[PDB]
């Protein structure tokens, strides 16, 4: 909302500052055309420097949601939202997001009415076994890119107000400043749930003078 | 025991969503696809001289080639077919965003905007889809009001008593005076500056009358089909003959079947002079021919360039002007019913000559009042009153090879294939649906009936059998592979 | 109600609008003829021909210059004269798409009677009607009256008078 | 099977006009637009159901049903008899089942 | 090399009057006349056409010595679609391809009673219901227009092509198709829900300045422009030694 | 109820058994190869009856070609169709 904040000049915050000077200051008409012009740069610098990485990234290769398989999307969800060190989902609402996705996978690839292989999202507390199980019953979803309808769904779920903001940027659009800046403060206290446990990704609030 | 013990018991049902496939050919492992062909075939064929089909599409009475093939092969729509048909016919549209305060992503009824689920598309629409698809009674809304029950004509009559004067502009009245001569009196009205036209006794007049025509049924592109659905702009729709719209959709949809979403991609591999268009028509833009012959004569407002939209080669032009932007061959054939096979033969020879490496082939034709009428006068089409006498429904009026067959059922649409050199298809990694092994045209012989089918194409099987006592080593691929 | 001659800013708008087969407001005045028909050279030269037949003398290369400025360029020499093209088009509208026996005279008399609009205003109401070609011969006398009522509203709206 | 034929004709056994026509059609020569057959068997199984129609409820339906299931079966047998006797056929009787 | 391959592989039977074009077109891929499984007939539903076509296919097959008891299976797609004049054979060709790639042969469901006259043509079978076969190797497409326009096209199963290439070249193709298929599906669904399968081009791939330079260089090719992202002709890749 | 339904023009004739025989054989042949009919299913015997009831020289040649050109090594279902085929040809020859 344009208010000044004093933060430790980490890579994440330097990216933030840079985007405030070059992208977020632009008028609404100029924001969208500027994002495609810089897209390849932004996606690289989110993945390197920030606490919210580019979602659509498979083994370092910067894809887009439309050019990711259903399996790549379900795995990437686990790698950003489930904590290996403490074998649990950082937030229940993130486990819901990932279960809701996997049900959508079953809907898109089932030929007739069936029973979900995920009867309760409690089963996702073993996320590898749940993914193996779903993508064994629907192996077509290992090979196909996301249906355009399922991309639109996924971004609809990323904007759900009754859940914790997703710890990634899924699309460059008018909504990019909110995906970048929303929910910036928790990471500093939960580095286990940040990409490489990298403090340098995070926003830490601190005074210039009190720092002495 | 409360609802707690009966809530963990309660199971979650998954309902299928239509995952429409492009049905690319299924490529086998090399060990298996090496079993069908002889072992000698490897490095025997010049792959620039082999023509393959890398994409195809159509627009016709059962929607696209996907939906038509479902209805041809299985005689019923799958979830995917039923959703595709509902989207084509404009029954359902896609919605992403806020709907009635809740956020909703999926299908909605196009009229009401009520959300529709894919399971419910069959119950809600399939009866409406089957009723307004395929061979069925002629829908006047689809043919500029044309109702074959009430087919408009004009009879010339010599008037026997003077008419009441009517007001007309000066220029209009002058045009009445010129036409009629002394058999009309035009007089200025000083007050208003307009003129009073009085038709006198002996003047020629035209009184509209209606004939009840007997061809009531046709294969018609599903009701609610709309080029705007595929994303063709209004300015293109307002300019071109309806037949052009079937071609533009068939061509983009054939490119998609070839996995070529951007046609300019072809220009990474071939010159702009190596992309042909050999697609043709029998009659071309017959809606534009009606415009220039009939609607102009009746002084209706018809666009000035209607003539260009009539030409059989204008559909291929619009394809090149809106999508392809090639400077390759353009060889528009006119083969009546055999246009599309001639189109392939030209396209094959264009590629084998080296004048192209890729070629859009196919054919297209519209159904309209005047054609329908003239195929009736030639007794080529089935008389629908005789079919109704015999108890036949519209869906059983086209019955080839049958004892009681009594003429053809006129339809409308377009079919397109993309043909390429094999060598370039492999290089580009485009799907390959089949090899065009042969194409040929043939006339018949001396005769006096244009519509009489003859046996000319039998020549494709011509061979000499006088001396066939010992097999020719030319038929033996092992002999040919040795000589190579 | 006071009489005015028809402004070239309206007449030119209506001729363009009618020629492109578009609503009067879907075309913006501050946007040139070469941009309107950017594709079809045939249609461009055909509007230029109509502007010639209408106003007589045309400026030098006026197709790249906006409608809004070309209004005032034509306006100087123009003097509330319907002219060959507009007079023809209005006669075709009436002759072709009016209930029958409902001509120029009884259209203008109905405008003068009910709405009290004189010759110069009448011309304007008929021109905005030429923008909104009903596409079918409308059936009864009551439908024609209702049509001119509704087109007199859009005329009052566009010029800025009250009824 | 080989030699078999199946002719499917619309027919309302409730119409006596239909019964006469159907047997005229079967028996009439192919020149006149018939089958030029001569029946060996008649199997008149046509019938409409009545449920919960006791004596007090016997009306238009039950009287029509009786026409289908008795009266017009007698009239089919009649029509077949008249066509066979017209052609002096006395040694090829139709088995009515 | 190509000229040799053409002489022995593609065009062996052109100077040879003992090989019919129809027999040579199959023989190219090691197929025999008995491998022409399906004949998609014009089959307009007219008295004269359906008999003539049946007689004409039957005589082709009989001359080329097709094995007794091996009729071609007739497909009469027009029972469903009707006859769209110029488009007729294109629909048949679309359906011939769909047959080859599925092995499913559709049935003429309006073939209530096959005409007794057509029994004399022993090399034609007229099915009324769909046959899931174990494979079709080749389909014949015959049209007959007004004005003596006879046409025939043979379409062969595409799996006969891949026997002509090495495993390395086959496996490279299969990788590109898989990738292209995925991108096509991506494009198809996007365009369908957003009504933008058809996208008119605003501009040629060249500017009006490069237009005559591109036309005159046979090796000119488009490349991805960094700014627009669209495929264009660059001045660098026109009359370049590379 | 006594409305006339009957018209001669509406009479549909079916007499083309020569054609359906071949279709019925070829339908069976592929149903056995695709494992839809097994060697225990009675519909194999029923269909064989309906093919013997349509036996003629053209149908026997149709069988002899389709069966004698079955590669039995392609799978067990192909051995089953070739064994049954051979038997049904013998049957069709006797009841010619």
């Amino acid at each position: 909302m344009g208010e000044p904040i004093h933060k430790i000049a980490t890579r994440g915050v330097m990216l933030w500052k840079e985007f405030d000077e070059t992208i977020f200051n632009l008028p609404k008409n100029k924001l969208v055309p500027t994002l495609e012009a810089k897209r390849d740069y932004i996606i690289s610098r989110l993945n390197a420097d920030f606490q919210k990485p580019w979602f659509a990234t498979v083994n370092g290769q910067a894809r887009d949601l439309a050019t990711m398989t259903y399996e790549e999307v379900a795995k990437r969800l686990v790698e950003l939202m489930f904590i290996r060190s403490t074998n649990s989902w950082f937030d229940v609402t993130w486990r819901t997001f990932t279960g809701d996705f996997l049900r959508r996978v079953e809907e898109r690839f089932t030929k007739s009415k069936t029973l979900s292989l995920i009867q309760s999202y409690s089963l996702l507390d073993k996320p590898d076994e749940a993914i193996e199980k779903v993508f064994n019953a629907y192996p077509a979803a290992r090979e196909q890119f996301l249906n355009a309808q399922d991309i639109d769904h996924f971004l609809s779920m990323c904007q759900n107000p009754m859940q914790k903001p997703v710890p990634f940027v899924p699309v460059l659009d008018r909504r990019f400043e909110i995906f970048f800046k929303k929910d910036s403060l928790w990471q500093s206290e939960h580095l286990e749930a940040v990409v490489d446990q990298d403090v340098q990704r995070t926003c830490i609030l601190h005074g210039p003078v009190a720092a002495q | 025991n409360g609802n707690s013990a009966d809530a963990a018991y309660a199971q979650v049902e998954i309902q299928p969503r239509a995952n429409i496939q492009l049905d690319f050919p299924e490529l086998k492992p090399y060990k298996q696809v090496k079993q069908i062909a002889p072992a000698e075939l490897e490095g025997l064929l010049d792959l620039e001289r082999v023509i393959v089909v890398t994409g195809f599409a159509e627009v016709g009475p059962w929607g696209s080639a996907r939906t038509r093939w479902e209805m041809e092969a299985f005689g019923e729509f799958s979830l995917e077919g039923c959703v595709e048909m509902a989207w084509i016919m404009g029954f359902i549209s896609y919605h992403n965003g806020n709907l009635k305060g809740r956020p909703y992503t999926g299908w909605v009824d196009s009229k009401t905007k009520e959300p529709v689920d894919d399971k419910d598309v069959k119950a809600k629409y399939e009866t409406s889809i089957l009723e307004h698809s395929g061979i069925r009674l002629i829908e006047p809304e689809l043919f500029n009001g044309y109702n074959p029950e009430k087919k408009e004509m004009i009879q010339e009559v010599i008037v026997e008593e003077d008419l009441e004067p009517f007001e007309a502009s000066k220029e209009t009245a002058e045009q009445f005076k010129h036409q009629h001569g002394d058999k009309v009196d035009i007089f200025e009205i000083p007050e208003t500056g307009e003129y009073s036209v009085k038709l006198l006794k002996g003047a020629t007049l035209y009184i509209p009358k209606a004939l009840r025509f007997d061809r009531l049924v046709a294969g018609q592109i599903p009701t609610g089909w709309n080029a705007k659905t595929y994303g063709i702009s209004d300015d293109i729709i307002s300019q071109v003959d309806p037949i052009t719209l079937f071609v533009l959709v068939s061509v983009v949809e054939a490119f998609i079947a070839s996995g070529i979403t951007d046609p300019y991609e072809m220009y990474k591999y071939v010159h702009v002079s190596e992309v042909g268009n050999c697609s043709g028509s029998g009659m071309g833009g017959v809606s534009a021919l009606r415009g220039m012959f009939k609607d102009r004569f009746k002084d209706e407002p018809v666009q000035n360039d209607i003539l260009q939209e009539s030409f059989i080669n204008t559909m291929s032009a619009w394809v090149n002007m809106l999508l392809i932007s090639s400077s390759g061959p353009i060889k528009t054939p006119v083969g009546a019913c055999a246009t599309s096979v001639e189109s392939v033969d030209i396209g094959v020879e264009t590629i084998l000559s080296g004048k192209a490496r890729i070629c859009i082939v196919g054919g297209y034709d519209d159904f309209q009042e005047e054609g329908s009428f003239e195929f009736g006068n030639m007794k080529a089409t089935s008389n629908t009153l005789e079919e109704f006498e015999h108890g036949r429904t519209p869906a059983e009026m086209s019955r080839p090879a049958t004892t009681t067959r009594n003429g053809f059922m006129e339809a409308q649409g377009a079919g397109i294939q993309i043909i390429m050199q094999a060598d370039l298809a492999l290089k580009m990694g485009v799907p390959i649906y089949g090899i065009v092994a042969m194409a040929a045209t043939a006339t018949d012989k001396i005769g006096r009936s244009v519509p009489a089918p003859g046996k000319g194409i039998l020549t494709t099987a011509r061979e000499h059998h006088s001396s066939v006592k010992y097999a020719s080593p030319n038929l033996n691929m092992k002999y040919r592979k040795r000589q190579l | 109600i006071a009489d005015e001659p028809v402004k070239a800013s309206l007449l030119l708008h209506v001729l363009v609008a009618h020629k492109l087969k578009k609503s009067l407001d879907s075309i913006p005045m501050s946007k040139t003829i070469k941009d309107l028909v950017g594709g079809k050279s045939t249609v461009q030269n055909e509007i230029l021909g109509d502007l010639g037949k209408e106003f007589g003398t045309t400026p030098e290369k006026p197709e790249e210059t906006p409608l809004e400025e070309l209004a005032e360029t034509f306006q100087d020499t123009f003097s509330g004269a319907l002219g060959k093209q507009s007079s023809s088009l209005l006669s075709r509208l009436i002759s072709s798409k009016m209930p029958g026996g409902f001509t120029i005279t009884v259209a203008r008399k109905y405008l003068q009677t009910r709405w009290g609009l004189p010759s110069g205003r009448q011309d304007g109401v008929l021109l905005v009607a030429l923008s909104n070609e009903p596409a079918a011969r409308l059936g009864s006398e009551a439908d024609a009256k209702a049509f001119l009522d509704s087109m007199a509203q859009k005329y009052a709206s566009i010029v800025g008078v009250d009824l | 099977a080989k030699g078999s034929t199946l002719i499917v004709v619309p027919f309302n056994q409730g119409s006596k006009q239909d019964v006469e026509a159907l047997i005229e059609f079967i028996y009439d020569t192919e020149k006149n637009g018939g089958l030029g057959w001569d029946l060996d068997a008649i199997i008149p199984f046509a019938a409409i159901p009545e449920q919960g129609i006791e004596l007090e409820h016997i009306d238009s339906k039950s009287e029509f049903a009786h026409r289908i299931m008795l009266t017009n079966i007698l009239r089919m047998m009649g029509c077949v008899k008249k066509q066979k006797s017209a052609r002096g056929i006395e040694t090829r009787p139709a088995q009515v089942i | 090399l190509r000229a040799a391959q053409q002489q022995w592989g593609n065009d062996f039977y052109k100077r040879d009057p003992r090989i019919a074009p129809l027999r040579g077109a199959l023989a190219t891929y090691g197929l025999t006349i008995d491998d022409l499984g399906v004949a998609s007939f014009h089959g307009t539903s007219t008295k004269a056409n359906d008999k003539n076509e049946s007689a004409t296919i039957n005589e082709m097959m009989k001359h080329l010595g097709r094995s007794e008891g091996n009729p071609v299976i007739g497909v009469f797609q027009k029972f469903l679609t009707g006859h769209p004049k110029g488009a007729a054979g294109a629909w048949m060709m679309n359906g011939a391809l769909q047959i080859l790639n599925s092995g499913i042969i559709p049935g003429n469901r309006n073939a209530d009673n096959v005409d007794k006259i057509l029994e004399q043509f022993e090399y034609v079978l007229y099915p009324s219901k769909t046959l899931k076969t174990d494979g079709v190797r080749a389909v014949s497409i015959t049209s007959f227009g007004f004005g003596q326009k006879g046409g025939q096209a043979i379409v062969v199963h595409p799996d006969y092509l891949y026997g002509a290439i090495t495993e390395d070249r086959y496996n490279e193709y299969v990788a590109k198709v898989s990738a292209r298929e995925k991108s096509a599906y991506k494009f198809f669904h996007n365009g369908m829900i957003y009504n933008k399968l058809f996208v008119s081009k605003e501009h040629a791939p060249y500017t009006d300045e490069l237009e005559e330079d591109v036309y005159l260089d046979p090796l000119a090719r488009v490349s991805k422009d960094k700014k627009s992202g669209s495929l264009t002709f660059n001045s660098k890749n026109i009359q370049s030694k590379d | 109820g006594v409305a006339t339904s009957f018209s001669r023009k509406k009479a549909r004739t079916f007499d083309s058994s020569w054609n359906w025989a071949k279709q019925s054989l070829l339908s069976l042949y592929f149903e056995i190869i695709h494992g839809v009919l097994k060697n225990v299913d009675r519909e194999v015997v029923s269909e064989a009856i309906n093919i013997m009831n349509r036996s003629n020289d053209a149908l026997i040649k149709f069988m002899e070609y389709h069966i004698s050109n079955t590669d039995e090594t392609k799978g067990e279902n192909y051995q089953l169709v070739k064994t049954l085929g051979e038997q049904l040809i013998e049957n069709c020859k006797q009841v010619l």
